[PDB]
């Protein structure tokens, strides 16, 4: 079956300067009938994929000006004149000169935008969910930039890390940052048992710890 | 225009069988090949086959024979595929597609237990400009989706990956909006859960 290989696997650049993915298969994709079929192909977070390019060089129409493809054989590039931010996304290159097609792994591509700091906020437990039995503090970490952060609890000034869940998101769609959710845990008895729910986050924008909390 | 319906999701035990579907509209059902395509959560996509709804002339690759059938029935415009003695290597998304257009996949989760509709609990301030939440909390299986007003309040959204605990499901999703429009006006966390055919609005009450 017939190899297909992308490199790079991350590629991370600055707004309007271009971008290039290469796409490499284990055999030609001349077909006998004189046509080449390579394929590119978007997929963003959460989205089905969508059509990009067919036979190397077509650009589906729906899709900007900016994309363009190009190559012969085995060797095939996708090419972006300036990235934005509704480009994001995992890009992958697809054959189907030789059965059964197949696909390369996925290029991540990344947007670089100046830092940006978190917007931090806190929620106690629902009402609704305390009747029931459960309590689960919230922190959201919105809307940040680089990737690179980290999350700490503290019930009455002492640290916690068990019961402790998070979730983050890949580059938003319009601004180019980051975001992640952060969830705390507890039985409604060891909830009511103490008062400061605190969560704090660590981040290059900041010397310290940028800190919100609450208490009952 | 063009489109493919596929269901949300589906449970299945192992060994049992399933049927997919894959409703097509917009063009003439019967002038288009009809791929499958299988992606695993995180992983990558593979071709399973595709076929030919004139004639029903089928080709499938090899590393899905006898697990995988296709069909379809012209009288509806619709493709199937059926998978035979499941097991949780099958678990995947699913998409149909045809040249230049891709279905919204099925997520088929192959497990032995039941399905368990999330619980929805609303994330309010306790006291410019607000960020509210609704935290979607222990569900199975994949996946939810959520909306606000029923998809009116889209900028500013983040909704996030779910993560799993306990071999339950779980999820949050926040809204930024204007003080002066909430509690003003009405906001509504919107989640759907479509292997338990579940729908469940929250409204974000103050605190």
């Amino acid at each position: 079956e017939l190899e297909m290989t992308q490199s790079p696997l991350t590629l991370s650049v600055t707004t309007g300067q271009p971008a290039s993915i290469s796409c490499k298969s284990s055999q030609s994709l001349l077909d006998s009938d004189g046509k080449t079929y390579l394929n590119w192909l978007l997929q963003r977070p959460g989205q089905s994929p969508k059509r990009l390019i067919y036979l190397v060089s077509k650009v589906d129409s729906g899709v900007p000006d900016r994309f363009t493809g190009s190559g012969s054989g085995t060797d095939f590039t996708l090419k972006i004149s300036r990235v934005e931010a509704e480009d994001l996304g995992v890009y992958y290159c697809w054959q189907g000169t030789h059965s059964p097609l197949t696909f390369g792994a996925g290029t991540k591509l990344e947007l670089k935008r100046a830092d940006a700091a978190p917007t931090v906020s806190i929620f106690p437990p629902s009402s609704e969910q305390l009747t029931s039995g459960g309590a689960s503090v919230v922190c959201f970490l919105n809307n940040f930039y680089p990737k690179d952060i980290n999350v700490k609890w503290k019930i009455d000034g002492s640290e916690r890390q068990n019961g402790v869940l998070n979730s983050w998101t890949d580059q938003d769609s319009k601004d180019s940052t980051y975001s992640m959710s952060s969830t705390l845990t507890l039985t409604k008895d060891e909830y009511e048992r103490h008062n400061s729910y605190t969560c704090e986050a660590t981040h290059k924008t900041s010397t310290s710890p940028i800190v919100k909390s609450f208490n009952r | 225009q063009v489109q493919l319906l596929e269901s949300g999701a589906e449970l299945v035990k192992p060994g049992a069988p399933v049927r997919l579907s894959c409703k097509a509209s917009g063009y003439t059902f019967t002038n288009y090949w009809m791929n499958w395509v299988k992606q695993r959560p995180g992983r990558g996509l593979e071709w399973i086959g595709r076929i030919d709804p004139s004639d029903s002339e089928t080709h499938y690759n090899q590393n899905f024979k006898d697990k995988a059938t296709l069909t379809v029935d012209k009288s509806s415009s619709t493709a199937y595929i059926q998978l035979s003695s499941l097991t949780s290597e099958d678990s995947a998304v699913y998409y149909c597609a045809r040249s230049g257009y891709w279905g919204q996949g099925t997520t088929l989760t192959v497990s032995s237990a039941k399905t368990t509709p999330p619980s929805v609990y609303p994330l309010a301030p306790g006291s410019s400009m607000v960020t509210l939440g609704c935290l979607v909390k222990g569900y199975f299986p994949e996946p939810v989706t959520v909306t606000w007003n029923s998809g009116s309040l889209s900028s500013g959204v983040h909704t996030f990956p779910a993560v799993l605990q306990s071999d339950l499901y779980t999820l949050s999703s926040s809204v930024t909006v204007p003080s002066s429009t909430w509690p003003s006006e009405t906001v509504t966390c919107n989640v759907a859960h479509p292997a338990s055919s579940t729908k469940v609005d929250k409204k974000i009450v103050p605190r």
